[PDB]
């Protein structure tokens, strides 16, 4: 139950990301859809 | 943490809170009972969530 992220009483945080992980992969999936249907064009 | 988001004090003096890494179930709702001060922090409103 105790877990290694406990660090957070200790003032030590993290800040998530601006683009989350779907984000991410829509870019990516903007990417290859536009690499394989116009190839350089884009 | 507490971040303060505003867009720029040349177009207006409205500002928006963002308590860093906690739920808002859980942020102290003192907004009449700041005086007395249960926070660090002095400011408290009430706002939309």
């Amino acid at each position: 139950r105790d877990l290694i992220c406990a660090q957070k009483f200790k003032g030590l945080t993290v800040l998530p990301p601006l683009l989350t992980d779907e984000m991410i992969a829509q870019y990516t999936s903007a990417l290859l859809a536009g690499t394989i249907t116009s190839g350089w064009t884009f | 943490g507490v971040s303060v988001i505003t867009p720029g004090t040349n177009t207006s003096n409205q500002v928006a809170v963002l308590y860093q890494g906690v739920n808002c179930t859980e942020v102290p709702v003192a907004i009449h009972a700041d005086q007395l001060t249960p926070t660090w922090r002095v400011y408290s409103t009430g706002s939309n969530v």
